[PDB]
């Protein structure tokens, strides 16, 4: 019936991707997202959620590949702080939780070269310059 | 004393709770050795005065 690893469709409230060329897709420690749980649950006030208002998806700022290119880093929720009703969410209340689905994008032709590691990292505590 | 919890004044989310007041308990409040006093005593020379 023609359906396929390379083929595929993500929705998330008014947003839809397409990709034609994926390599599968990865679920992190084989754990899809959830709502937190009344037996894990800790501040006994009903919590927000904004369904799809804020669960959908952002498009952040192109970058550029080029020979120089060393790597680029990006830390969750803060890359989404200013997006939409999610980063309003977000700086009005004390506490949130919140889970991902990150699509990178670089399309090139059969006639170039390069590979990309694309790693989401649990706590991602980086070194400073001094 | 008025016995108010938070979903009398506010609206309250479902949580089970699994804290307890286990180390409040009056015997784990006192259950610690606390020093009381210190005596002083020695063993002098047979010959010292005192």
């Amino acid at each position: 019936c023609g359906y396929s690893d390379r083929v595929l469709q993500l929705t998330l409230g008014n947003s839809t991707i397409t990709t034609q060329e994926a390599a599968n897709s990865v679920v992190a420690y084989g754990r899809w997202p959830e709502y937190l749980r009344d037996s894990e649950a800790n501040p006994v006030d009903q919590p927000t959620e904004p369904d799809v208002a804020a669960c959908r998806f952002y498009t952040l700022d192109t970058v550029s590949w080029t020979k120089e290119s060393r790597g680029w880093w990006w830390k969750l929720p803060d890359a989404l702080r200013d997006m939409g009703l999610f980063g309003q969410n977000m700086y009005y209340h004390y506490l949130g939780r919140s889970g991902y689905t990150v699509h990178v994008q670089c399309n090139a032709s059969k006639f170039h070269q390069g590979a990309l590691g694309v790693f989401a990292v649990p706590e991602m505590c980086l070194a400073g310059d001094s | 004393t008025n016995p108010l919890v938070p979903s009398d004044t506010v609206q309250t989310r479902h949580v089970v709770q699994h804290r307890s007041r286990s180390e409040s308990s009056i015997e784990s409040f006192f259950a610690r050795g606390a020093c009381v006093t210190i005596m002083t005593v020695d063993n002098p020379a047979s010959t010292t005065n005192k």
